[PDB]
C-alpha cells in the first residue's frame, strides 16, 4: 500500500464491503431452499423445403423455428460486438493488439447474418428467406460472385 | 423546504456530494480505471439499446467542478432571490440542470448523450422563460429553437451510427477512422457541437442568455450547454484531428 | 446489488459492468504483468466462462 | 491577435464601471456588506 | 392632420374604454364566477374570419400560381427526386455491383 | 379474451342505474388492470377464443384502448353537472370500448374490418350528443362521409381477397402475395383516411375542434392509430406491389410534415395546434410503415401507442382552458402560469412529451422511425432535418404564449386547479415515462 | 477629442452589432416560413 | 427617514477639478452651461479621490501585505530547514 | 354569437356597401379598406397594421389590453400573428437593407474563408525533425 | 382620467426632436464632462435656427430626423426600470379575485386582511354603483 | 529562421516533419545509433500512451513511479519531472539538430 | 480541433471557474444598482 | 434593496472586518503571485535554452 | 428603500434651485414655465428631461406636456411611486 | 417580519393532490415490498443447472425467480398451451378456406 489515499480508499472499500458480505452470509444463508431451473431444448422441424405447398400447420411450424434461430444468430452478432468491444476495452495502447484477430470474427458473422436473414424486412417468415438462399445459389451458379454485375 | 430554505436544503447535498466525487476521481487517476457500466434496454436486429453510463477521470473531475460551482450559485441566489416569488420553482430547475448535465456529461453512448442534451435544452427553456418580461420569451425562445437544430442533427446521428453496430462510439473511432460513415457522423456531431458551443453562425444565443437571471447565467456560461457542447468534442477527437 | 446481483450470463437487461485493468508501478507485485485476458472467450465473459454445465 | 482583444476589453471594462466617473442618478444605491453574496463566492475565489 | 381625422375617431372611440371598465369592474357577473370572458368584436371577427374564407376563394390565376408553387411543385420535385435516386441505387443492387461487404445499413 | 367482453356488457347495466358515473369509471380502471395480469404473448396468435385473439400488437393496443376509455370519465364531468344525458354518454363509451376490443382482436380481416367500421357510430354520437359549436353539424357530416367514401370500398377488397384465398385469418394471407394494382390502392389510401394523410387531413381539425374533451380524445387517440394498427396487420401481402408505388406516400407524408407544422406555427388556437400536430407525428408513422422495414414497423407500433397517450393529455388541457375561460383562442389564453402555476407544469411535460423529450415513449418511436427512413433513402435527411426542428418549433410556441405572456385583463373569476385533472393529467403522462423501461413488449411484436 | 466610432460608424456598426448575426438570425429568417405558413393554409388545407 | 437632501447652496459651479477648464474651453464658444452644478456633488473632492489614486487603491489592495507575508515565508523556508 | 353569425360578408362593391363595412369593424369610412378580394382575399375584412411591427405602436398609451398593445372593439388584423412582438417585428426602422446585412456577413465569410484555404496551402512551422519511434528494423543514428 | 389626442405640432416635432438627439449624445458621449460640453454645442445648433420659415423647418426635420437617424448609437442608451427596460417588467400580478379563492384553511393565515378585505368590497361596490349610476 | 522562405523556395525549405533523406553521408554527425532502455513488455504494461510510447519512455515510467508513490502531493514529486522533461529537451535538441543536418545535406548537393 | 484534449478539459474548468466568479461579480454590481446593466452607468465601485 | 442607501455621497463608512476583508482578499492574491515568482521565476522564460542552426559548425 | 412625499418634494426643488437658467431664487413652488420662469418651448424640455435623470425614468412624450408646473411634476412623480400615502 | 402579502392562487389543491399520491403509493408499494423481501430472502433464486437425463422440467421450471416461479405456474398459460392453440385453429381454418 505505498499511495497514501490508496491505502485509505481500502479503508472505505472495506467500509463497504463489510455490511453487504456479512449480510449476504447472515440472511441468506440460513433463509434460502435450493431449487433448480434448467434450459429450453426445442425439438428440430421439418422446414420449409420439407413441408408441402399447402400444409399451414407445417408452414407455421417452420416459421416458428426460422424466428427463434432469428434471434439467436441475431443475437451471436451482439455477442461478437460485445466480445470485440471488451478487447478494445482493454488497454489504452492495445487497440491494433487483438482489433482485426478478434473483430473479423465479428466481420463475418454480420455479412453471414445478413446474406441468411439481411435484405428482408419484417413479416419475413421462413418462405421468403428460404427461396432467398435458392435465388442466390442460382445466381452464383450463373452469373458467379455477388459483385461483378453480369457478363 | 418547509423549514429550512431550500438553498440550503441544496447546498449542503451539493458539496457533499461532489467532494466524494473529487476524491473518487483521484482514485481514477492513481490507478487509471474506465469503468463503462451499462443497463439494455431492448435489442432488435442484433441491435443493442443501452443506457451507459462511463466513468473516467476526465467525467467525474468535469462533474465535481460543475457541482461545487453550482453549490456555491445557488448560495448566491439565496440572496440574489431574497424578495422574489418562484424562487422554488426557481432552485428546483437549477438541480434539474444538475441532473441533467451529469447524464449528458457521463453518457459514453449516442443515446445516453440524447438523454442529457435535449435535457439540457428542457430545463434551459425553463430557467431563461422565468421571468415574465417579452425580451424573456424572445430570449428563451430563440436559445431553445437554437439548440433543437442541435438535437436534430444528433438525431440523424444516429441514424449514420446504426451503421457499425452500435451507438458506444468511444470503441470504433479509431478503429474505422477513414470510413464515410463515420466521417459524416462525426460532421452531425460536429454541427451539433457548434450549435450548443454557439460558434458562429449560430453565435446569436449566448446573447440571449442574459434574460435569465444572473444565477441562470452563472450557471448557463460556467459549465454548461456551451461546455457540455465542447465535452462533447473531447469526447470525439479522432475524426476531427 | 453491484456485488451479487450484476447482470450475468443468466439474467439480461440488468447493469452490465466492464472495466479496464489498474496501472502497473515499476516495484509491484508482477510489476511485467502478463495479459490476462487470454482467449476471445475471457472477452464478454459475463459470467458464461463460469458456467455450472 | 483574440489574446491582445481579452486583455483589451477586459481593461476597457476595468476603466469604465469601476474606476471611471459614476454615471449614476442621485440615489447612492450602493452597499457592500451583504455576506451571504460574498461566502458563495469565497470558495470559488480560493480555488480559483 | 386632416383636419380633425384623429378628433372624429376620438370622440366614439373613447366611450367604450368607459363601458369596458365598467364590464372588467362588473361586480355581478365576475361574482357569478362562471368564467368567460367580456364579448370583444375584433376576437369574434378575427375567429369566424379564420375558420371560414372559402366562401371568399376564387379560383383565379392567382390562387393557382399560389397554391402550385406552394406544395405542388415541391411534392412533385421530391417525390421525383427520390424514385429517381432509389431506381439508381436498386439499380445497382439488382444488378449485384456491390457485394455483401461495402454496403451500408446492413441492419437497417 | 371473452373475459374483458362479458366484463364490459355486465358494466352496460350500470349505465341505466342511477349515479354509477364514478362507479364504472373505478370498474373499467379495474378491468384495465384486470387486462394487464394478462400477459404472455409471442408474435403468434394466443389466446384463441372462438374468434377472438391477441397478440403483441393487439396486446398494446387493447390496454391503450382500456386505458384511454376509462380516463375519459376522469376528463368529463361537465355532463354530470349539465345533467346531459349521462345515461346516453356512459352507454356511447362502452359501447365504443367493446368495439375496439373487438376490432383489435378480430383475428380475421372481415371482422376486424366490421368492427372498425362499426365504429363509425358511437363516435359519432359522442361528438353529436355533446358538441358546442354549430360547426358540430357539418364536422359531423366530414367525419363520417371522409370515412365511409373510402371505408366502404375496401369492403370489395376484403371479398376479392376472400375469393382468391378462402379465408381472412392473419395468418393465411400472409402466406400469399397480390399485385393487381388496384386491390393495393383500394386497401391502402381507404387506411390512408383514417391515418389520416396530409392531402385527407381536412376533416381531422374540424372534428376535434367542434367536439367535446371526450370525442376529441377518443378521436385523436385510436381512430388514427386504428386505422395504423389495420396497417401493420394488411401490408404483410402488399409488399410488391407496394414497393413499385410507394414514393408518391411517403414523400406527401414527409412534405406534409413540415408544411402542417408550419401551419402549427400560424395557427390560433389549442386544439387545432393539437390537431394539426397530431397529424404531424402521424406523418412521421406513416412514413415509418411504407418503409416496411423491421425498424420501421417496430417503431410505427411505439410512436402510435405514445402519440396516443400524448394527443390525449394535451386535449385535456385544452378542455381545461375551454372550460375557465371560455374560449378556445390563442389570444384569450395566455399567462396561466400566473393562475394555475402547478397545472404548467403538466403543460410543459405533455408538451415535453410530444417534441419526443426523454424519458418518452415518444422519443423511443423517432429513433426508429428516422432510422429507417434514412437508411431507406439518404434524400429524406434533408427534410428529417426540418420537420422535426418545426415539429418543437410550435410545440414551444404554444407551451410559451399560452403560459407566459402578462395576464388578460378581461378574464371573469374561475376556480382552480383540482384532483381530477392533476390525476388526469399524471395518469396520461406517468405511464408515458413507464413504458421505456418495459419496451419489449411495446417494442417487439413482428 | 474625436470619437474613433463615428470615425468608422459603419465598420463600428457592423462591429458592435456581433457582425449583425442577430439580424440575420432573427429578421432575416423567420419573415418566409411564417408567410408560408398561411400561404399555404389559404391555398391547400382551407383552399384547394 | 430614508435619507437627507442638502439645500444646493454648497454646490457651486465654481467645483474646481477642470471644470472650470472645460468651462473655458467652452467659453472659446462662449454659449453657456446651465446644469454644469449638478456636477458638483459628482466630482468632489475625498469622494474617489484621483482617478490614478482610485487605480492605485484598486490595483494595489493588498500588495504590502503580501510582500509582507513573502518575506516571513522567505525567512520560514530559509531557516526551517529547506534550505538550497 | 357563434362563428357563423359573425362570418366575414364578401368584399363591398359599392360605396354604401364601404359605409356598412367600416361600420361592422367599427372603422371609419376612409379607415376601412378591404384587402384586394383577387382571389386570396378575405373579402371584407379591413387591411389593418401589416407595418413595421406592433411594438412600434405606442409604448405608453392607455391600452384596454396592453398584452398586445389593443383597445377594445376593433378589428384584429388578419396577420396578428406574424407582426406580433412575440414574432416578426421591431419598434424602429432598420438602419440599412436586406442586401447590407446578408452581404455585410457573408461577402466577409466568402473572402475570409477562401484566403484561409490558400493560406492552409502553405502551413508554416517549426523546423524540426521528424518523430522518432523505437520499431523493428529502424536504426535512427544518434549524433555520436 | 384622461387619454390625449394624437395630433401634434411642428413645435412638439421639432422639440421631441431635440429631446431624441440630447439622448443620442447619450449613447454615443457618456462622461457627464463630456456630454454637457456637447449638449450645449447641441443647443447652439438647435439655437443659430431658432426660428425660420414653415418650409425651411419642414426641410429642417428632413435634415434633423435624418441626423438622428443616421447617427443612431446602435445600442441606444435604454432606460433601466422603464419600457423597452433590461429588467423592466420582470414579474406581474394577477386581479385580486385570485385572492378571493383562496381554501378557508388558506384564508386563515389572515383573517384580518380578509376581513378588512370584505369589508372594502362591499364599499367597491357602493362606489361602481356609483360610478355611472349602475 | 522561420517559415515563410518555404512559400519562396517550397524546394530549399524541407518542409514539416521530414524524415531524414541523407543519413548515408557519415562523414559528419549520426555515426552512432538510438538506443533503448525501457522494454516495450514493461512499457505496455505502463500503459503508456503510444503518442509518448518513444526513447524518452524509461524516465516516463520512472515518474508514473513518482506519482503513483506519493501521489496526493504530487508538487513533491518535482526532480522526476525535472529530469523527463530534460530527457525529452535533449530530444528535441536531436529533432533540430536532424532538420539542420539534412538541410545540411541538402545545401552541399543543390547546386552541384 | 489541433487534437489537444488535455488542455482543452484543463482550460475548459480553468475557463469554467473564475468566469461564474465574475458572473457573481456581476450580480452583487447589478443589483447593488437599481437593476440597471450598462457598463457605463457603473463607475468607480472600489470605495463602495 | 439594500439597508444601505445614501443620497449623493459616498458609501457610508463601513466597518474595519469588511475592510480587512476585501484587503485580505486582494492581500492573499498577491502573496500567492509572488510566492510562485520567486518559487519558479524562471518558467516565464522558456525552461531551456535555444540553441541556434548557424552556431552549430558542420561537425 | 421607500420614497417619502416631502424629500421628493424638496428633491425636485433641489435641482430647481439648482437649474440656473430658471429663475435664480426659484420663484413660488407653482412657477409655470411660460409665465415668470420664462421656459422657452425648448428650455421646457431641458427641465423634464433632468427631472428624468435625477428620478430614474422617462416621462412620456406627450405627457411632459401636461407636466405644466413643478406642482405637477411632483405630481406625475406620485402617481408613479405611490406617494399619496 | 414586516411580510407584506402577495397576491398567490390556492396552493390546497395542489397540496393535496401530492398527498394523496404519497399517500396511496405507499399504501400499495408496503405489501408489495414485503411480498418481495419475504420470496427472495425466504427463498430466493432458484440455481441454473443441466437436465437429468430421465427427467422432463414442466414449464414452471424453466424461470430462475420465484415470484415468475408462482406467476408462470398459476396465473399465465403455458406457451406450450399457447402453441397447440394456434395449430388448432391454423388446421381448421386451412381446411376450412
Ligand atoms: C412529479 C410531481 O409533480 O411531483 C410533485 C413535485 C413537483 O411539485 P413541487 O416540487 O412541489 O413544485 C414546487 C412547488 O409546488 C411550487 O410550484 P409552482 O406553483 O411555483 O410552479 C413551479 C413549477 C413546478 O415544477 C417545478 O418547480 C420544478 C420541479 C419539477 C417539476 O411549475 C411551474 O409553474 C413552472 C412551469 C413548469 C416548467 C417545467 C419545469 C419542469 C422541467 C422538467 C425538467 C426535467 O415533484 C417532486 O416531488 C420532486 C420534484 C423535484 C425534481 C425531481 C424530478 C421529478
Ligand atoms: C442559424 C440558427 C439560428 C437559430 C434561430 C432560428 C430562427 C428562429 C428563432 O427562434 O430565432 C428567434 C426568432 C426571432 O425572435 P426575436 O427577434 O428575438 O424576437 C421577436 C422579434 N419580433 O424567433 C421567431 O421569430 C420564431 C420564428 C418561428 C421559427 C421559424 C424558423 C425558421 C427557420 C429557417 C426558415
Amino acid at each position: 500500500p505505498r499511495s497514501p489515499m490508496a491505502s485509505f480508499a481500502e479503508s472505505v472499500l472495506n467500509v463497504i464491503d463489510g455490511p453487504i458480505t456479512w449480510f449476504r452470509e447472515s440472511i441468506v444463508e440460513p433463509n434460502q431452499q435450493k431449487q433448480n431451473w434448467y434450459h429450453q431444448r426445442f425439438r428440430r422441424v421439418p422446414t420449409i423445403d420439407q413441408c408441402y405447398t399447402d400444409d399451414a400447420v407445417c408452414r407455421f411450424e417452420a416459421d416458428q423455428q426460422f424466428r427463434r434461430d432469428r434471434m439467436v444468430d441475431n443475437e451471436i452478432v451482439n455477442i461478437l460486438r460485445q466480445r470485440f468491444e471488451d478487447c478494445t476495452l482493454y488497454e489504452a495502447p492495445d487497440h491494433m493488439v487483438k482489433c482485426r484477430p478478434l473483430m473479423d470474427q465479428y466481420e463475418k458473422a454480420t455479412e453471414n447474418w445478413f446474406i441468411k436473414y439481411g435484405d428482408l424486412g419484417g413479416y419475413a417468415n421462413a418462405k421468403t428467406a428460404y427461396m432467398k438462399q435458392k435465388h442466390r445459389l442460382i445466381w452464383e451458379r450463373r452469373h458467379g460472385p455477388v459483385g461483378s454485375g453480369m457478363k | 423546504m418547509k423549514y429550512l430554505s431550500i438553498c440550503s436544503i441544496s447546498f449542503v447535498n451539493l458539496i457533499s456530494m461532489s467532494l466524494s466525487c473529487f476524491l473518487l476521481s483521484l482514485y481514477f487517476l492513481l490507478n487509471d480505471m474506465i469503468y463503462f457500466i451499462e443497463w439494455e434496454l431492448v435489442s432488435l436486429n442484433s441491435m443493442s439499446i443501452v443506457m451507459t453510463f462511463l466513468f473516467d477521470w476526465m467525467s467525474l473531475l468535469f462533474m465535481s467542478f460543475v457541482l461545487m460551482i453550482s453549490s456555491l450559485v445557488i448560495f448566491y441566489s439565496k440572496e440574489y432571490m431574497m424578495n422574489d416569488n418562484h424562487i422554488n420553482r426557481f432552485i428546483m430547475l437549477v438541480l434539474m440542470f444538475v441532473l441533467s448535465m451529469m447524464l449528458l456529461i457521463i453518457s459514453p453512448n449516442l443515446i445516453s448523450i440524447l438523454l442529457g442534451w435535449d435535457g439540457l435544452g428542457l430545463v434551459s427553456y425553463c430557467l431563461v422563460i422565468y421571468f415574465q418580461n417579452i425580451k424573456s420569451y424572445n430570449a428563451g425562445m430563440l436559445t431553445a429553437l437554437s439548440n433543437r437544430i442541435g438535437d436534430v442533427a444528433l438525431l440523424l446521428s444516429i441514424a449514420w451510427m446504426l451503421n457499425y453496430g452500435s451507438w458506444n462510439y468511444i470503441f470504433y473511432l479509431e478503429i474505422m477512422q477513414n470510413e464515410f460513415e463515420m466521417l459524416m457522423i462525426g460532421s452531425l456531431v460536429m454541427l451539433a457541437a457548434m450549435t450548443k458551443s454557439a460558434q458562429i453562425p449560430f453565435s446569436s444565443w449566448l446573447p440571449a442568455a442574459m434574460a435569465a437571471p444572473t444565477p441562470v447565467s452563472a450557471l448557463v456560461h460556467s459549465s454548461t450547454l456551451v461546455t457540455a457542447g465542447v465535452y462533447l468534442l473531447i469526447r470525439f477527437n479522432i475524426i476531427l484531428s | 446489488y453491484f456485488k451479487y446481483n450484476q447482470n450475468d450470463w443468466t439474467r439480461k437487461g440488468g447493469w452490465r459492468v466492464i472495466h479496464s485493468r489498474k496501472q502497473c508501478v515499476p516495484g509491484d507485485e508482477g510489476y511485467p504483468k502478463v495479459s490476462d485476458r487470454s482467449a476471445p472467450s475471457d472477452y464478454a465473459a459475463r459470467g458464461f466462462n463460469e458456467s455450472p454445465l | 491577435f483574440s489574446t491582445g482583444l481579452t486583455v483589451s476589453y477586459s481593461f476597457r471594462l476595468v476603466y469604465y464601471s469601476m474606476t471611471g466617473d459614476l454615471n449614476c442618478g442621485s440615489l447612492n444605491m450602493l452597499n457592500d456588506e451583504s455576506w451571504i453574496m460574498l461566502r458563495g463566492m469565497m470558495g470559488l475565489l480560493i480555488m480559483s | 392632420e386632416e383636419q380633425e381625422f384623429i378628433k372624429r375617431k376620438h370622440e366614439a372611440t373613447l366611450k367604450l374604454r368607459q363601458e369596458f371598465l365598467k364590464q372588467s369592474s362588473n361586480p355581478y357577473r365576475h361574482a357569478t364566477g362562471e368564467g368567460g370572458t367580456v364579448f370583444d368584436a375584433g376576437l369574434a371577427r378575427f375567429q369566424a374570419m379564420r375558420v371560414s374564407n372559402y366562401e371568399h376563394f376564387k379560383p383565379t390565376g392567382k390562387s393557382f400560381r399560389t397554391g402550385l408553387f406552394a406544395v405542388v411543385l415541391p411534392i412533385a420535385l421530391y417525390a421525383w427526386a427520390l424514385k429517381a435516386e432509389r431506381d439508381g441505387r436498386e439499380e445497382k443492387y439488382r444488378t449485384g455491383q456491390v457485394a455483401y461487404k461495402d454496403r451500408q445499413f446492413k441492419f437497417i | 379474451m371473452l373475459k374483458i367482453i362479458f366484463f364490459l356488457l355486465f358494466l352496460i347495466p350500470f349505465c341505466f342505474i342511477n349515479n354509477m358515473y364514478w362507479m364504472v369509471q373505478i370498474m373499467m380502471f379495474f378491468i384495465s388492470f384486470i387486462f394487464l395480469l394478462m400477459n404472455n404473448f409471442m408474435n403468434y396468435w394466443s389466446e384463441i377464443s372462438y374468434f377472438l385473439g391477441c397478440d403483441m400488437l393487439s396486446y398494446g393496443l387493447i390496454l391503450l384502448s382500456l386505458w384511454i376509455c376509462s380516463l375519459m370519465l376522469l376528463a368529463s364531468e361537465m355532463i354530470n353537472k349539465h345533467n346531459n344525458y349521462k345515461n346516453l354518454f356512459l352507454l356511447n363509451i362502452i359501447i365504443l370500448l367493446l368495439l375496439l376490443i373487438l376490432t383489435f382482436s378480430s383475428m380475421s380481416l372481415f371482422m376486424f374490418y366490421l368492427f372498425f367500421e362499426s365504429s363509425l357510430i358511437p363516435t359519432l354520437f359522442l361528438i353529436l350528443g355533446w358538441g358546442y359549436q354549430p360547426e358540430r353539424l357539418q364536422a359531423g357530416l366530414y367525419l363520417l362521409f371522409y370515412t365511409l367514401l373510402v371505408s366502404l370500398p375496401m369492403l370489395i377488397g376484403i371479398f376479392y381477397l376472400m375469393n382468391k384465398i378462402g379465408s381472412m385469418n392473419f395468418y393465411l394471407m400472409n402466406n400469399f402475395m397480390f399485385n393487381y394494382d388496384l386491390l393495393y390502392f383500394c386497401l391502402l389510401c381507404a387506411f390512408l383516411v383514417k391515418m389520416p394523410m396530409f392531402l385527407v387531413h381536412l376533416w381531422l381539425p374540424k372534428a376535434h375542434v367542434e367536439a367535446p374533451v371526450s370525442g376529441s380524445m377518443i378521436l385523436a387517440g385510436i381512430m388514427l392509430k386504428l386505422g395504423g394498427y389495420g396497417m401493420l396487420r394488411v401490408i404483410s401481402f402488399l409488399q410488391l406491389m407496394n414497393l413499385k408505388y410507394s414514393f408518391v406516400w411517403i414523400s406527401i407524408s414527409l412534405v406534409g410534415g413540415v408544411l402542417v407544422s408550419l401551419v402549427c406555427l400560424r395557427q390560433t388556437d389549442l386544439k387545432a395546434l393539437i390537431a394539426y400536430s397530431s397529424v404531424a407525428h402521424m406523418g412521421i408513422v406513416l412514413s415509418g410503415l411504407l418503409t416496411m422495414t423491421y425498424w420501421g414497423l417496430c417503431g410505427s407500433y411505439t410512436l402510435m401507442i405514445a402519440h396516443g397517450l400524448c394527443s390525449s393529455g394535451l386535449f385535456c388541457l385544452a378542455n381545461v382552458s375551454y372550460e375557465r375561460l371560455g374560449s378556445r383562442s390563442m389570444l384569450i389564453n395566455k399567462g396561466l402560469l400566473n393562475f394555475m402555476p402547478s397545472m404548467t407544469l403538466w403543460w410543459f411535460l405533455l408538451s415535453s412529451a410530444n417534441m419526443a423529450a426523454p424519458p418518452t415513449l415518444n422519443l423511443l418511436g423517432e429513433i426508429y422511425l428516422l432510422n429507417s427512413i434514412v437508411s431507406w433513402s439518404w434524400i429524406s435527411m434533408i427534410l428529417l432535418s426540418f420537420l422535426s426542428f418545426f415539429s418543437a418549433a410550435y410545440t414551444l410556441y404554444l407551451y410559451s404564449f399560452s403560459q407566459h405572456g402578462k395576464l388578460f385583463s378581461g378574464v371573469y373569476s374561475f376556480s382552480s386547479g383540482k384532483i381530477r385533472e392533476y390525476l388526469l393529467m399524471l395518469l396520461h403522462w406517468l405511464p408515458l415515462n413507464l413504458l421505456i423501461l418495459k419496451s419489449e413488449s411495446f417494442m417487439l411484436w413482428l | 477629442f474625436l470619437n474613433k466610432s463615428l470615425f468608422m460608424y459603419n465598420l463600428s456598426t457592423f462591429l458592435g452589432s456581433m457582425w449583425f448575426m442577430p439580424y440575420i438570425s432573427t429578421y432575416g429568417m423567420i419573415f418566409y416560413p411564417l408567410n408560408y405558413g398561411q400561404l399555404v393554409v389559404k391555398s391547400f388545407d382551407q383552399g384547394w | 427617514e430614508p435619507y437627507t437632501v442638502p439645500h444646493a447652496s454648497t454646490y457651486k459651479v465654481e467645483s474646481v477639478p477642470q471644470l472650470v477648464e472645460v468651462k473655458e474651453a467652452l467659453g472659446r464658444q462662449g454659449l453657456k452651461d446651465p446644469w454644469l452644478r449638478n456636477e458638483v456633488w459628482r466630482y468632489e473632492p475625498k469622494a474617489f479621490g484621483t482617478h490614478r489614486s482610485r487605480l492605485n487603491t484598486f490595483l494595489f489592495r493588498g500588495l504590502g501585505v503580501g510582500f509582507c507575508a513573502f518575506l516571513a515565508t522567505v525567512a520560514v523556508e530559509y531557516a526551517l530547514g529547506i534550505g538550497k | 354569437g357563434w362563428n357563423k353569425d359573425y362570418k366575414p360578408g364578401p368584399y363591398p362593391q359599392t360605396e354604401k356597401e364601404r359605409l356598412a363595412a367600416a361600420k361592422k369593424y367599427y372603422l371609419l369610412p376612409e379607415e376601412y379598406k378591404p384587402y384586394a378580394d383577387d382571389g386570396l382575399g378575405y373579402g371584407d375584412y379591413p387591411k389593418l397594421g401589416y407595418g413595421l411591427g406592433v411594438e412600434a405602436k405606442d409604448s405608453y398609451y392607455p391600452w384596454d389590453y396592453p398584452e398586445h398593445k389593443r383597445n377594445q372593439h376593433e378589428p384584429i388584423s388578419a396577420d396578428h400573428d406574424l407582426y406580433s412582438e412575440d414574432r416578426w417585428s421591431q419598434a424602429e426602422p432598420p438602419r440599412y437593407s436586406n442586401a447590407y446585412y446578408f452581404a455585410c456577413f457573408l461577402g466577409v465569410m466568402s473572402g475570409c474563408l477562401a484566403l484561409y484555404y490558400w493560406l492552409d496551402d502553405k502551413k508554416m512551422y517549426r523546423p524540426v525533425a521528424a518523430k522518432q519511434y523505437p520499431s523493428p528494423g529502424v536504426k535512427h543514428y544518434t549524433f555520436e | 382620467a384622461q387619454v390625449p389626442l394624437a395630433i401634434v405640432s411642428h413645435k412638439r416635432q421639432v422639440c421631441s426632436l431635440y429631446k431624441r438627439a440630447l439622448r443620442n449624445l447619450e449613447s454615443w458621449y457618456d462622461r457627464r464632462n463630456v456630454y454637457r460640453y456637447r449638449a450645449v454645442q447641441l443647443r447652439a445648433r438647435f439655437d443659430e435656427n431658432r426660428s425660420k420659415d414653415l418650409g425651411e423647418g419642414i426641410r429642417l426635420l428632413a435634415c434633423g430626423q435624418r441626423e438622428l437617424f443616421e447617427t443612431r448609437h446602435f445600442q441606444p442608451r435604454n432606460f433601466a426600470n422603464s419600457a423597452g427596460g433590461c429588467a423592466f417588467e420582470r414579474e406581474v400580478i394577477p386581479p385580486d379575485w385570485v385572492l378571493d379563492y383562496w381554501h378557508p384553511l388558506e384564508k386563515a393565515q389572515y383573517p384580518e386582511y380578509f376581513a378588512k378585505r370584505e369589508q372594502r368590497k362591499k364599499e367597491f361596490v357602493t362606489w361602481w354603483e356609483k360610478q355611472y349610476g349602475k | 529562421g522561420n517559415a515563410l522562405t518555404h512559400y519562396m523556395k517550397p524546394d530549399v525549405m524541407p518542409g514539416p516533419d521530414v524524415v531524414p533523406t541523407f543519413d548515408p553521408l557519415l562523414g559528419f554527425k549520426s555515426r552512432k545509433e538510438r538506443v533503448m532502455i525501457a522494454t516495450q513488455e514493461e512499457m505496455e504494461s505502463a500503459k503508456l500512451p503510444l503518442e509518448f510510447r518513444d526513447y524518452c519512455a524509461h524516465l516516463a515510467i520512472a515518474y508514473q513511479a513518482c506519482r503513483s508513490d506519493t501521489f496526493p502531493f504530487v508538487y513533491k514529486c518535482a526532480h522526476q519531472k525535472h529530469e523527463y522533461l530534460t530527457c525529452e529537451y535533449e530530444d528535441y535538441v536531436l529533432r533540430m539538430k536532424e532538420f539542420e543536418r539534412e538541410r545540411r545535406l541538402l545545401e552541399r548537393q543543390k547546386r552541384l | 480541433s489541433m487534437g489537444f484534449l488535455k488542455l482543452a478539459m484543463f482550460h475548459l474548468l480553468t475557463h469554467a471557474l473564475f468566469k461564474a466568479l465574475l458572473f457573481m461579480c456581476a450580480g452583487a454590481i447589478i443589483h447593488n444598482m437599481n437593476n440597471s446593466q450598462d457598463i457605463r452607468l457603473m463607475g468607480g465601485l472600489s470605495i463602495h | 434593496k439594500s439597508h444601505v442607501v445614501s443620497y449623493r455621497n459616498g458609501p457610508p463608512p463601513h466597518s474595519k472586518a469588511t475592510k480587512i476583508g476585501a484587503l485580505t482578499v486582494g492581500g492573499a492574491m498577491w502573496w500567492w503571485v509572488i510566492w510562485h515568482l520567486w518559487h519558479e521565476p524562471d518558467h516565464i522564460t522558456g525552461e531551456f535554452d535555444y540553441p541556434n542552426s548557424r552556431k552549430w559548425s558542420n561537425t | 428603500p421607500p420614497l417619502s412625499l416631502k424629500l421628493i418634494n424638496e428633491r425636485v426643488l433641489l435641482v430647481l434651485k439648482l437649474y440656473d437658467k430658471i429663475d435664480p431664487s426659484k420663484l413660488n413652488v407653482e412657477s409655470h414655465f411660460i409665465n415668470d420662469l420664462g421656459l422657452d418651448s425648448l428650455d421646457h424640455v431641458e427641465v423634464i428631461m433632468a427631472m428624468e435623470d435625477e428620478f430614474g425614468f422617462e416621462i412620456p412624450d406627450s405627457d411632459a406636456e401636461k407636466l405644466l408646473k413643478p406642482a405637477d411634476i411632483i405630481k406625475y412623480v406620485a402617481d408613479k411611486e405611490d406617494v399619496y400615502e | 417580519g414586516h411580510h407584506q402579502m402577495i397576491i398567490k392562487p390556492s396552493r390546497f389543491q395542489w397540496d393535496k393532490f401530492k398527498d394523496l399520491l404519497h399517500f396511496y403509493v405507499m399504501l400499495g408499494v408496503i405489501p408489495v415490498t414485503a411480498l418481495v423481501l419475504y420470496a427472495n430472502i425466504f427463498v430466493g433464486p432458484a440455481q441454473l443447472a443441466e437436465i437429468p437425463e430421465g427427467y422432463e422440467p414442466k414449464h414452471w421450471e424453466y424461470e430462475k425467480h420465484p415470484i415468475s416461479r408462482f406467476i408462470s405456474r398459476y396465473i399465465l398459460n403455458s406457451d406450450q398451451q399457447n402453441y397447440e392453440k394456434s395449430l388448432h385453429y391454423l388446421y381448421e381454418e386451412n381446411e376450412k378456406a
